[PDB]
């Protein structure tokens, strides 16, 4: 609803809304709770081989896991995210938020931060996102710090 | 050092070491009986190697080397038996000991195959998830020291009666050899199958059909040996004299029990340290036998060369 | 039997020459298994022979 | 765009930053790579079918005597994407099996014989190497995020139901499961890991099929293009699901559900690259497991025994696992590689050794494709103007090359790189 | 093949009851132990264990 219709009406967001409709995150992401969430904005999805999206859309649960990783419980703004530096998302997370003038999420950059909504702040980014690895089980050295 | 290459070790320590020199030593009983100095030297060598093998096996960290010293000890037992002009006891004990040690080595090999490490310090809780390989080890243990039900009791009963009739101090070794050798196997069971589970064995699947078929088929032979000596009256120890039949069992059970208490007790640091630290790392390196060789024989034969 | 038990050490000595047919420089194709299989066969046949010879000398 | 820093391996990082090619990019270096892919893809095409057979039909068999004879319809099992009714449709060719693999199953290296007789007389596809990998992903815990799921309260219940439904015929096994419920519960987990590995090779077999066809047409011209095809295929399939679905008599037991959200990249690709390319529990005829001789490591993070670290001259000798694959990857050789080997050291005699060295070369570009996909997923592309976004990539590559230098247990005196860059290593 | 040369040597040792031929096979088995321990010789601690296992067992024999 609220975040959903806000993604639908004014901006492009033409492939995120369909991705959420394929999954079952339409009931969620609008229930009363902040869960600030950022959007790849139709161009982060463009810098991806189209087989990626054609395979993710056919499998609702995995796309849902990724989109959940995009969603971060709580209400935070650019100042809050800069103060924290690390924030937990759904399905757990690290999301090393960084950057100085434009807030850089894990490897993206915010475009329109602090987009007010009914039940949650919304950010817009230019790379999509991808989860960490938990080096105890997956590939080992993929947690290189972004800034020094 | 011959514990490089698994399962000839299940056959070498079990079918070669048992009937290669012991077979030659037993059939030489008439000749060795001629001099009552070769016999006392035989007793000395057997008792020394038995005590040393048991004490060193207790102080090992490699599961494959914590059973080869026990092989040395239980071949020293045969040296003792043949030292008392008793070839029948040796021929009987070789069978039982070989069966039991086959079960033991096959169980240890099964654990190794799927739990890559051999470090006793890196293996942990396996009992709940790996029953057979554990019960097989337990039965191969019981069929080597005690439990008059199991068959290795009988031949080590006459060697108590015989060593007590003549030359009593030797029995004092045979009795003592029965507790240290029981404390080793104990700490080898309580370290590989009991306790907290560790990184290396966090996900231990039981092995496939060809590794646990022989192991279970050889675990049956050991259970039938005692009853196979009942159908056909093959009496080994004529006079029961339960006063001595209640000594081996008490010694072995005491050893195994203290072993279980020290490791399944969580009332002591687990990388246990001895009050004397200098003897722990002396039994652990088998009395520095290599540093002895390279000093006495090699160092000579090389130098003059 | 029990009069030909002295042939037991030859069965395995016949498997110690045939198993080398499969050493990686001789076959170079489809190697590594029937050597062990035939050695098991020889060992089983030499165990049956020994069991029969033991029964016959009760 | 950045200064030279310090590394002894720096000559390689400058190649990773600028394009790719963890190994040099000569044409003779790519002919063998594509030929090795074509040779490694057909036994892989049998592996991914037999592993699924193990994970679904041989779920927990005490005596899985046959276990390597998939049913007639598992060779007709549609590879989820190779044909018309595909899912992402790579490798245009037929989606049922491979004619070459079916031929080898039919005739073998001797002649048209029954399959059981093809097994006793070895003449087989050496399936024991695929099981060793499946058992190597477990015991390293490297399954991904489902290993934490593969513990309790959703799996133990489903595994209990499946086991009770599997053994319902004989009460001997049923009774055993009552005494020791964790005996067959850890063998269930093993079938699950088998299924995971078999689902990983349902993606790589079509990729290695299609890359050889691309090389045949002429679309592949340099190692950069090969690894780029690999990265594109990696991202294309990164979302496919992972499940178990054990099939019992007229019944299916959902063991790990599709609804749990396990995907192919985080549960079968990354936990595989680290398990089999890097760790691969130590060789038995190269290292001593002796606990006193501190040779094998104590932690599982320092297991440097994978294909990237392997020593390929002792191949075909006792105590060395990868031989099982090189004999398996030998009769599915394209002709332009048999001719390339036959005019070389020892000719068609030591063909396994050079065939394994070329396999090492190929797996180097595969892991370089994994590195490039990893940075493109979690970091910034090469065509980035910002300098900090390029220093992030450099830090990532320096970290991933430091795994090749750590001198804990001769981990630096293994690591066949700086040896694969040599043209005289073959 | 080496496991078959033990099973044959063991049989020849238990059958033959001559002190001379009970040493012939007793030495053949020493040689066999040398080649059997040294199965995977690419390991540097086997070529050292097989050396001792042959020399120590040969001096006694
Ligand atoms: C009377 C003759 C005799 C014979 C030939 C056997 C042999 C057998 N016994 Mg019982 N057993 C008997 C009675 C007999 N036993 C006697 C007199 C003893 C010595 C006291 C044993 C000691 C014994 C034990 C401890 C076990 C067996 C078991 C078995 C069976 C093992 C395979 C199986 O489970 O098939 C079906 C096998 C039929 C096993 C068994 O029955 O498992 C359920 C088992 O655990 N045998
Ligand atoms: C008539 C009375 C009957 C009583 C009979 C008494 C028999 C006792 C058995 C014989 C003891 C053996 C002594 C030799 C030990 C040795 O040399 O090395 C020591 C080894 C070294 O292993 C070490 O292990 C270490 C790791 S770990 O600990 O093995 O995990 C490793 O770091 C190290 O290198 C390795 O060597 O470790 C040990 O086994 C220590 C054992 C000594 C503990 C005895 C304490 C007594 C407790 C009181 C009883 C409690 C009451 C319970 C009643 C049921
Ligand atoms: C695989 C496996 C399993 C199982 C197994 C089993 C179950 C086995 C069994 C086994 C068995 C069950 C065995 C048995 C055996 C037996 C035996 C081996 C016997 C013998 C006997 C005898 C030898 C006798 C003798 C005699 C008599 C008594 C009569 C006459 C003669 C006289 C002595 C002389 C399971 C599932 C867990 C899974 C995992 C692993
Ligand atoms: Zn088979």
């Amino acid at each position: 609803a609220t975040i959903v219709d806000i993604a639908v009406n004014t901006p492009g967001f033409s492939t995120l809304v369909t991705a959420v409709k394929v999954a079952n995150l339409v009931e969620a992401l609008q229930s009363p709770g902040p869960f600030t969430v950022f959007a790849p904005n139709d161009d982060a999805f463009a810098k991806l081989p189209d087989g990626t999206i054609t395979s993710l859309v056919q499998n609702p649960p995995q796309l849902g896991r990724i989109l959940k990783y995009h969603v971060v419980a709580g209400a935070y703004k650019a100042t809050d995210l800069k103060r924290m530096g690390i924030v937990t998302s759904l399905e757990g997370s690290t999301i090393p938020i960084h950057g100085d003038n434009p807030l850089e999420v894990k490897n993206a950059t915010v475009l329109a931060a602090d987009i007010e909504a009914e039940n949650g702040i919304i950010h817009v980014i230019d790379t999509v996102i991808l989860m960490g690895l938990d080096p105890a089980h997956s590939f080992q050295e993929t947690n290189i710090p972004y800034k020094v | 050092e011959a514990m490089e290459g698994p399962i000839p070790a299940s056959i070498l320590r079990n079918a070669v070491v048992v009937a290669t020199g012991a077979w030659v030593l037993v059939k030489l009983t008439p000749v060795l009986s001629l001099s009552p100095v070769a016999l006392t030297a035989l007793l000395v060598i057997g008792s020394v190697t038995a005590l040393g093998g048991t004490l060193i096996a207790i102080a090992q960290v490699d599961i494959k080397r914590a059973l080869s010293y026990l092989v040395s000890a239980y071949m020293g037992w045969v040296f003792i038996a043949v030292g008392l002009k008793e070839p029948g006891l040796a021929f009987v004990f070789i069978l039982t000991y070989s069966l039991a040690m086959a079960v033991l080595m096959m169980s240890i090999g099964s654990i190794i195959w799927n739990s890559v490490t051999q470090d006793l310090r890196l293996l942990g809780g396996l009992w709940s998830r790996r029953p057979i390989s554990g019960i097989s080890f337990l039965v191969g243990s019981a069929g080597l020291l005690a439990v008059p039900p199991l068959a290795s009791f009988f031949p080590q009963a006459e060697l108590l009666d015989t060593a007590f009739a003549q030359l009593p101090w030797v029995g004092g070794v045979l009795l003592l050899m029965n507790t240290f050798a029981a404390f080793s196997l104990g700490r080898t069971f309580c370290l590989v199958w009991g306790g907290e589970v560790k990184p290396m064995t966090a996900r231990s699947p039981e092995v496939f059909w060809p590794m646990i078929l022989p192991m279970t088929v050889d675990l049956g032979l050991v259970l039938h040996l005692p009853i196979l000596m009942a159908r056909f009256d093959w009496v080994i120890w004529t006079q029961p004299s339960l006063a001595t039949a209640a000594a081996l069992t008490i010694t072995a059970l005491l050893g195994w029990g203290v072993a279980a208490w020290v490791y399944l007790g969580k009332a002591i640091p687990k990388p246990v340290q001895f009050p004397l630290p200098s003897v722990q790392n002396l039994l652990a390196y088998d009395f520095y036998t290599p540093k002895l060789y390279r000093a006495t024989v090699v160092g000579v034969v090389d130098m003059i060369s | 039997f029990a009069d030909t038990v002295w042939l037991i050490p030859f069965y395995s000595l016949a498997g110690m020459v045939l198993s080398l047919i499969w050493s990686p420089g001789i076959t170079r194709k489809t190697g590594p298994r029937p050597a062990g299989y035939l050695n098991i066969l020889l060992t089983f046949f030499s165990f049956v022979h020994a069991l029969l010879a033991t029964v016959a000398i009760a | 765009k950045l200064p030279p820093l310090d590394h002894p391996l720096a000559d390689i990082i400058y190649r990773l930053e600028a394009g790719g090619a963890l190994i040099p990019d000569t044409p003779v270096n790519l002919m063998k790579i594509i030929g090795m892919y074509k040779a490694y893809s057909i036994p892989m095409d049998f592996y991914w079918r037999d592993l699924l057979y193990l994970g679904e039909r041989v779920f927990i068999n005490p005596f899985p005597f046959f276990k390597y004879f998939p049913t007639k319809e598992y060779f007709e099992l549609p590879n989820h994407y190779a044909g018309d009714t595909a899912d992402l449709r790579i490798w245009r060719g037929p989606a049922h099996a491979h004619p070459e693999l079916m031929e080898f199953i039919e005739k073998g290296e001797t002649g048209k014989m029954p399959r059981l007789l093809h097994h006793l007389w070895h003449d087989r596809i050496n399936m024991e190497f695929s099981e060793d990998l499946a058992r190597a992903m477990m015991w390293h815990r490297m399954g991904g995020q489902l290993d934490i799921y593969l513990d309790s309260e959703e799996y133990k219940a489903a595994a209990d139901k499946a086991i009770r439904a599997y053994f319902k015929r004989n009460p001997l096994m049923l009774g055993l499961y009552k005494l020791f419920p964790d005996l067959f519960l850890e063998q269930a987990r093993q079938a699950t890991y088998m299924n995971v590995l078999g689902l990983f090779w349902e993606v790589m077999a079509p990729v290695f099929f299609e890359i050889s066809d691309r090389y045949d047409e002429g679309s592949i011209t340099s190692v950069k293009d090969a690894m780029n095809f690999l990265v594109n295929g990696i991202f294309a399939i990164a979302g496919r699901p992972i499940y178990h679905h054990v099939y019992i008599d007229d019944e299916v037991h959902v063991l790990v559900p599709k609804e749990k959200g396990f995907m192919w990249l985080y549960e079968a690709a990354f936990p595989y690259v680290e398990a089999v390319f890097y760790r691969t529990s130590p060789f038995r005829g190269t290292k001593s497991y002796n606990a006193q001789a501190n040779q094998v490591p104590t932690d599982q993070v320092d297991f440097h025994y994978g294909i990237l670290f392997a020593d390929k001259f002792p191949v075909g000798t006792a105590g060395i696992p990868p031989t099982l694959l090189h004999q398996d990857m030998y009769h599915f050789l394209p002709q332009y590689l048999k001719d390339y080997f036959h005019q070389h050291c020892r000719g068609e005699d030591d063909i396994l050794v050079q065939l394994g060295i070329a396999f090492q070369h190929a797996m180097y570009t595969v892991t370089s494709a994994v590195l490039q996909a990893t940075r493109a997923a979690f970091y910034y592309p090469l065509d980035d103007p910002n300098p900090e976004h390029l220093m992030a990539n450099r830090r990532f590559f320096v970290a991933q090359m430091d795994r090749f230098l750590r001198p804990q247990y001769g981990i630096a005196e293994a690591c066949k790189i700086r040896n694969v860059q040599d043209p005289n290593y073959l | 093949a080496l496991l078959a040369l033990f099973e044959g040597g063991m049989g020849a040792l238990v059958l033959l009851d001559s002190l001379f031929f009970n040493y012939v096979v007793l030495e053949i088995l020493t040689l066999a132990t040398y080649l059997l321990i040294g199965l995977w010789f690419n390991q540097p601690l086997v070529v050292t264990g097989a050396r001792d296992a042959f020399l120590t067992k040969r001096v006694g024999d």
